[PDB]
RNA sequence: GCACGGAGGCGAAGAACCAUGGAUUUCCGAAUGAGAAUCUCUAACAAUUGCUUCGCGCAAUGAGGAACCCCGAGAACUGAAACAUCUCAGUAUCGGGAGGAACAGAAAACGCAAUGUGAUGUCGUUAGUAACCGCGAGUGAACGCGAUACAGCCCAAACC
RNA sequence: AUACAGGGUGACAACCCCGUACUCGAGACCAGUACGACGUGCGGUAGUGCCAGAGUAGCGGGGGUUGGAUAUCCCUCGCGA
RNA sequence: GCUUUACUGCAGGCUGUCGCUGAG
């Protein structure tokens, strides 16, 4: 959602990897707030981050890296 | 006039007389120390070989196969069996030694398929037959009009389905007339009565 | 008796399946875990 | 010493375990062969025509 | 590609080790060796790793006990997440 | 998703849903580097073959599938009012294998004997006829006709 | 009404909704088949004993199988054009 | 199920002969 398709393609081979490692870290700091019984969650997002990483990797392979 | 082949073919009409007999008595000695399935470089019976499908090409293989002589190596019945089914010695298989040879061979060379076969002697305790196999995955043969068909999928593991020449002969499918009632088009569709 | 890294996982799954159906699925279906395995009364595999 | 109740007490040897191939608890760890799928004995799944009626 | 660190194990016991011993407990993939656990930790939180103790849980996962050098403070690291 | 809660999110950047093509696709598994009850140990077509730059370089096999199909191995209860040939029955079961269908197939055929027909299946009939059988119980075709669908070919050798 | 098949819908529905008839489109199968085109060359006479598949045709002994009777098909032993 | 000089068989042992199998 907060990250669309075209945009993933407009990036350079290095930006996908940079953004991927940015989201991977947010998703990782997400599972920690949850594993900590945390309540300030926003359920839709922890789901999105997963689907975003899919979209990014899906495109990485599509562009030849 | 007579071809060179016609000599080899004639010599083999009586393998017990002349030079061939002097030859058999020799080779056989070397043949008895050899394994069951041995790949030889050239057909012993060049004529017969060619007349069966042989060609000096890439993907055409020949091999000799030795089998024990005898009758049904049938084990005796352990449970109750009436007098008639009590056989072990006498009864023989419904599959001839030549055909057994073709299979031992096709197996030894999985990827290859069996063209044909032929006898090459026998002593007091074994019989030999040579076997012509073909590599249906080799372009030489896929392109060779005269052998092309053997590549067809529905030709795979043919020797095992009795599709050989020696197979149809064993299945009683020689004569298109009298006697073939119970064999054509197949033994199983005739309830196995031949 | 000693166990393997693998067996130890199987046992674990076998224990997680042994939990009750969430009180919330109750309300969502508007209305029973048929695979409740007691330790003494029942026997797992292996 | 009866073969019954009293001889049930020694039964603490392990035999048929979870077969890696078919997923049954029929892998005889002393023979390393499955009683169900045949894994360990045949490359082909063990199957017999008598696991069902004749005309079926 | 599999991730080494799954998430921080937060429990009454985990806190104890963290407070009085400067230890961080984790939830990690079961193929991840002590050595691997080490690296991924130093890399993810920027610290110096002393020792790692592993254990395969009755929860299908592996549990990593990682101790940070006398230079870094555990309580401070686990709080920013 | 079933699955109708709670919180939250997604959708006019046209989501859901559907169709087609593509990506990803853990470990065991023919399971193939080697070992193992789904995990482990230090680069791999393991094994058997074929072609071979004779280097696993290029390839092949393996195993699954409701039943059908093809080649092999082949019962007994039962019927015969007992029972041994015979029957059940080439049935059940077992071994090996192919395809989408298999198999068979272009006469060293038929033999309504003819001045005749003209590859092979299959359907109908011939026919429970001929033939077999402690001539007991029981087993049991073909040519032919009428239909369906049709289609005909290639080596070996002579001579180069 | 070329549509009174069937279903849904708070009771028995052609006309409330899905559909039904009519017409149309797409895939798959038929099938890389039918037809067409390209090359190759069909056939015929006279002469010539140059060529045409062997443990085969076939015989005998022993088993089996078949409706196959002497006259089914197969296997094995021995002999063999 | 067992038995035997019950009926019919079968392995098995003994034996002639055939082939393997040749020289004076
Ligand atoms: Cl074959
Ligand atoms: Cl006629
Ligand atoms: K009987
Ligand atoms: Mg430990
Ligand atoms: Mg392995
Ligand atoms: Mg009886
Ligand atoms: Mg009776
Ligand atoms: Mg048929
Ligand atoms: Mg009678
Ligand atoms: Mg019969
Ligand atoms: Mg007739
Ligand atoms: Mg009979
Ligand atoms: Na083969
Ligand atoms: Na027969
Ligand atoms: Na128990
Ligand atoms: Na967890
Ligand atoms: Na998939
Ligand atoms: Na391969
Ligand atoms: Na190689
Ligand atoms: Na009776
Ligand atoms: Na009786
Ligand atoms: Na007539
Ligand atoms: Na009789
Ligand atoms: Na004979
Ligand atoms: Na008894």
């Amino acid at each position: 959602t907060v990250l669309h398709v075209q945009e993933i393609r407009d990036m350079t081979p290095a930006e996908r990897e940079a953004e991927l490692d940015d989201l991977k870290t947010e998703l990782l700091n997400a599972r920690a707030v949850q594993a900590a019984g945390g309540a300030p969650e926003n359920p839709g997002r922890i789901k999105e981050l997963r689907k975003a990483i899919a979209r990014i990797k899906t495109i990485q392979g599509e562009e030849g890296d | 006039a007579r071809s060179a082949y016609s000599y080899i073919r004639d010599a083999w009409e009586n393998p017990g007389d002349g030079q061939l007999a002097e030859l058999q008595w020799q080779r056989q000695q070397e043949w008895r120390n050899e394994g069951a399935v041995e790949r030889i470089e050239r057909p012993t019976r060049l004529d017969k070989a060619r007349s069966q499908g042989y060609k000096a090409k890439q993907g055409v293989i020949v091999a000799r196969v030795s089998v024990r002589k005898g009758s049904a190596r049938k084990r005796r019945h352990k449970a109750g069996r009436r007098s008639k089914r009590q056989g072990v010695t006498r009864i023989t298989r419904r599959k001839d030694i030549q055909r057994v040879a073709e299979e031992r061979a096709s197996r030894t060379f999985p990827n290859l398929r069996v063209l044909n076969s032929y006898s090459v002697g026998q002593d007091g305790r074994q019989k030999w037959h040579e076997v012509i196999l073909i590599d249906p995955n080799h372009p030489a043969i896929q392109n060779d009009d005269d052998l092309s068909w053997i590549c067809a999928d529905d030709q795979a593991d043919r020797v095992f389905r009795g599709l050989t020449g020696a197979g149809r002969r064993n299945r009683g499918l020689s004569g298109k007339g009298k006697g073939s009632e119970k064999t054509r088009p197949s033994l199983r569709s005739n309830g196995g009565k031949a | 008796g000693k166990k393997s890294k693998a067996t130890k996982k199987r046992l674990a799954k076998l224990d997680n399946q042994n939990s009750r159906v969430p009180a919330w699925v109750m309300l969502k279906t508007d209305r029973r875990n048929h695979k409740r395995r007691h330790w003494r009364r029942n026997d797992t595999d292996e | 010493t009866g073969a019954g109740t009293p001889s049930q007490g020694k039964k603490n040897t392990t035999t048929h375990t979870k077969c890696r191939r078919c997923g049954e608890k029929s892998y005889h760890t002393k023979k390393k062969v499955c009683s169900s799928c045949g894994f360990g004995k045949s490359a082909k799944r063990r199957d017999y025509e008598w696991q069902s009626k004749a005309g079926e | 590609s599999w991730d080494v660190i799954k998430h921080p194990h937060v429990t009454e016991k985990a806190m104890n080790d963290m407070d009085f011993q400067n230890k961080l407990q984790f939830a990690v993939d079961d193929r991840a060796s002590k050595g691997e656990v080490a690296d991924a930790v130093e890399e993810q939180y920027d610290v110096t790793v002393e020792q790692v103790n592993t254990q395969n849980t009755m929860d299908g996962e592996k549990k990593a006990v990682v101790r940070l050098s006398e230079d870094d403070d555990a309580q401070e690291v686990a709080s920013r997440i």
